[PDB]
Parts: structure tokens; sequence; C-alpha cells
């Protein structure tokens, strides 16, 4: 047509956003109101920046649609965005595939296509991405197992909660050196991984919380010395708490509710000085946690079998076929290489 | 007191509440160039 463009990347970008114009069915928001003209970079939601390969070019650096209701899918013409270095839709009803074209943004850094409609297996798109370092798949439908690759992969941040996957925690999970890691809210069968003490390093805030993990809780957990969070809640993990969680001396939030643990809570919790919140409830313990530096410090034991506290669990519901100490090896997972501490 | 694990939990919140700025990146918006970011674990710069 008779558009005049600054330079070529600016040309296929408008190439793409119209194609992509053309795939929004639904915009509550108004923000295709504004895709008119040559001027790319005026676009609602589209984001400009000097191009690192030749700074007087500019180029269409991001993409942010976050908390627009916007419906559609997302096309073939999009791959046409190389330059594009972050990439946000959080919150917006695109349903569909990842498609494959993105293959050529290989300068995308953090993808988060959370909040969504997306379906269909696990888009291994997303791991031939060179400079991905976050990526965000929550609260979408993708389905299968996640495949061993992405824990491979040199990530920061691995969020794939409230998903349809499904077959359990890849073993080599201890091989990324993800900060923050959230495979929570799935249907995953299987134990905790025991790679999570490669992770000590790295590793700052994991949730695995409201998965199907059966089990017992490895006991290296202890190279964990630089966790601030740790969440296992809702999950039928049985056996006793190591004496080695007192060696994550950073864990700020520890979360073991909602599971089967038996024995007695180890003196070793004594140990955390950044403890802020422990919830250690509907379980079924018989020993009960010291008192050590517990106000400002929230704790809550409800639903425990200890004799002394108030609130606990009834007579009947335990001494009960969980409540029973497990033999941890009658699982077959292999969480642990070394016996316990006893 | 703020932590991204929980609030991955949460559908609607996200890190970075400056629209078009980088995660990694949400500081007083100046010119908003992506590719200048100056963090690499979210954790340790989370909003
Ligand atoms: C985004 O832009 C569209 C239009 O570009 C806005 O739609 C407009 O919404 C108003 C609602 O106040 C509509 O007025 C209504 O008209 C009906 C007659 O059908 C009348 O019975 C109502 O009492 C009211 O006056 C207006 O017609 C409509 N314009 C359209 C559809 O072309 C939309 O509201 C904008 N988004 C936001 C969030 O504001
Ligand atoms: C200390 O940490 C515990 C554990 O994270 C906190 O308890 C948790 O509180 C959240 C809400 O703040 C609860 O989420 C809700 O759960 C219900 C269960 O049916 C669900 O329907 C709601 O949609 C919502 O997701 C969570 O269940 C709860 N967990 C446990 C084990 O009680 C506690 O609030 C924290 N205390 C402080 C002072 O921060
Ligand atoms: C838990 O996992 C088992 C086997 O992995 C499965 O058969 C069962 O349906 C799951 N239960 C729930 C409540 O998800
Ligand atoms: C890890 O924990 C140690 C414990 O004192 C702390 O000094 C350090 O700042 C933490 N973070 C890193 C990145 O080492
Ligand atoms: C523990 O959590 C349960 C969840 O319903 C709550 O009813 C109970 O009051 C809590 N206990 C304490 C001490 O906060």
């Amino acid at each position: 047509p008779s558009l005049k463009f600054e330079n070529p990347s600016l040309r296929q970008a408008y190439i793409a956003l119209q194609s992509w114009k053309q795939a929004i069915f639904s915009d509550p928001f108004n923000f295709t109101a504004n895709w008119n003209g040559s001027d790319v970079c005026s676009y609602n939601g589209i984001f400009c920046a000097p191009s690192p390969s030749s700074p007087k070019t500019r180029v269409v650096a991001g993409i942010d649609l976050n908390h627009a209701d916007m419906a559609g899918y997302l096309p073939r013409e999009l791959g046409l965005l190389t330059d594009l270095a972050l990439f946000h839709l959080n919150s917006n009803r695109f349903c569909g595939e990842v498609p494959l074209t993105f293959k050529h943004m290989k300068l995308l850094f953090e993808l988060d296509l959370s909040n969504n409609r997306f379906v269909g297996k696990f888009p291994n798109v997303v791991l031939s991405l060179p400079s991905l370092k976050f990526l965000d798949l929550r609260y979408n439908e993708f389905e299968g197992s996640i495949p061993s690759k992405l824990f491979d992969k040199e990530l920061d941040a691995i969020f794939l909660n409230h998903n349809r996957f499904m077959f359990g925690i890849p073993e080599n999970m201890g091989n990324s050196p993800v900060s923050a890691l959230v495979l929570a809210d799935n249907d995953l069968g299987g134990c905790i991984p025991g790679s999570i003490g490669l992770m000590g390093k790295t590793l700052n805030e994991i949730i695995l919380s409201n998965d199907n993990l059966t089990g017992c809780l490895p006991p290296q957990i202890g190279n964990l010395k630089n966790v601030t969070v740790f969440d296992i809640s809702f999950n039928r993990l049985s056996g006793p708490l190591p004496s080695s969680i007192g060696n994550m001396k950073s864990l700020e939030q520890l979360n073991v509710a909602n599971n089967r643990f038996t024995g007695v809570i180890p003196s070793s919790i004594c140990q955390l000085s950044n403890l802020e919140n422990f919830t250690y409830s509907s379980n079924f313990f018989t020993g009960d946690a010291p008192r050590c530096v517990a106000d400002n410090v929230v704790v809550n034991g409800s639903m425990n079998c200890i004799d002394g506290k108030e609130d606990q669990r009834s007579s009947k519901e335990c001494s009960s076929p969980a409540s029973r100490s497990v033999d941890c090896s009658k699982f077959g997972c292999n969480n642990f290489f070394s016996p316990l501490e006893n | 007191r703020r932590y991204i694990g929980y609030d991955a939990l949460k559908k609607n919140n996200v890190p970075c509440s400056r629209r078009g700025r980088s995660y990694y990146d949400c500081k007083k918006r100046r010119r908003n160039n992506p590719y200048r970011r100056g963090c690499s674990a979210i954790t340790h710069c989370y909003r």
C-alpha cells in the first residue's frame, strides 16, 4: 500500500500484528483499535526499543497485553517478530496451541502465557528458544507429561501449576538451575524426585503443593541452604520429617500441611532463624515442636496426633493404618540413597 | 513478605505491574529498553 515504514523490521511487524489483529475475536479493552497506520510502535500493548544489532534501527522488542480480556489464537505470522525479547499474555482468552513459528524468536527472554485457554500437549517449541530464561504457562490446559528436556535447559523460573499435566515430575529436576519452580495444582503421580539435592546453589523457591505426590520426603533437602519457600502441601506424602530441614537456614516459608507424615517434629527446626511461617497441620505427628523462638512467627499445629496440644486429630482417626510408621521403601520411587536419621 | 511462588498461585497478579516493562526490570520508567536487563534471578529482583 501507500504506507511508508521506518525500517524493514517494523514492516514485517505490521504484517504480523495486522495478521494477528485478524486472529483476535474479542477485545473488551479496545486494544486493537489503535492498530491502524504504519506507526507500529504506537500500537497499544506493542513496545519498541533500539535493536542491539543496530541501535539506530528501532524494532519491536516487547508485547504486553496483561489483564486484557482478549480472545483469539496465536497465528503463524507472529514468528516474524524475531526481535522480540518479552511477551506478556497474562489473563487473556487465547486458545489453541503455541505456534511452531516461535522458533524464530531467537532473542525472546521471558515468556508469559499464564491464565489462558491453551490446550494440547506441552509445547516443545519453548525448549528451542535460545535466549529464554523465564517460562510461564500457568493456568492452562496443556496435556501430557512434562518432558525431561525442560529440566536440562538453563532456565530461571518455570511455572506450570494448575494445568492438565500428568505422569509425575521428571527425575532430572535437579539439573535445572531455576531459582523459582512451581509445579503445583497438578495431577502428577509419584514421589519428590531426589535430584533436589543438586539444586542447592541456585534454587530459592519451590512449591509442589496440591500435586498427587506420595512417598517420603528425601533428606537431602538440607543442601537447599538458599531456598526461602518450600511448599509440599495437599499431597499424599508419608514418612518422618528429616532432621536435615534445619540445614535450610534461609527457609522463611515452610509448609508441610495436608499430608501423611508420621513421627516427631525434629529439634533441628530450632536452627531456622529466618523462619516466619511454619505449617505442619493435618498430619499424623506424635511429637511437638520445641519452644525455641516461637511472636511474629505464625505456627499452626492443627490435626496432629500429639497428646499435649489442643485441637488435635480424633483418637479413632489417630492410631490408624496411615498413622502407623511406614517402611519408606514400600514405594517405588528412589528418593534417598542413604538410610534415614532415626 | 512477597514471594513469586505464592503469587504464581494467584492467576491475576503479575510480577511486573508496569505495562511493557520486563519482569526482571520493574523500575521507574525512563526509556523502557528490555534489552538492558541487569538481573538474572527473579527471586532476588522481584517487583
Ligand atoms: C470499546 O469501544 C466500543 C466502541 O468502539 C465501545 O462500545 C460502546 O459501548 C457503549 C456502552 O456504554 C454503547 O452505548 C450503548 O448503546 C446501546 C445501543 O445499542 C444503548 O442501549 C446503551 O444504553 C448504551 O448507550 C455503544 O453503543 C458501544 N459502541 C459500539 C458497540 O460501537 C466499548 O464500550 C469500548 N470499551 C469500553 C471498555 O468502554
Ligand atoms: C502461613 O502459611 C499457610 C500455608 O500456606 C497459610 O495457610 C494457607 O492460606 C491460604 C490463604 O491465605 C489458603 O488458601 C485457600 O485454601 C482454601 C482451601 O479450601 C481454598 O478453597 C482457597 O481457594 C484458598 O486457596 C491455604 O489453604 C492455607 N493453607 C493451609 C495449609 O492452611 C497461612 O495463611 C499463612 N499464615 C500467615 C499469617 O501468613
Ligand atoms: C492420585 O493418583 C492416583 C494414581 O496416580 C490416581 O489413580 C488418583 O485418581 C489420584 N487422585 C486424585 C484425587 O487426584
Ligand atoms: C544464602 O544464604 C547465606 C546465609 O548467610 C546468605 O549470607 C546469602 O546472602 C544467601 N544468598 C546468596 C545468594 O548467597
Ligand atoms: C490452622 O488452620 C485451620 C484451617 O481452617 C484454622 O481453622 C485454624 O484456626 C488454624 N490454627 C491456627 C492456630 O491458626
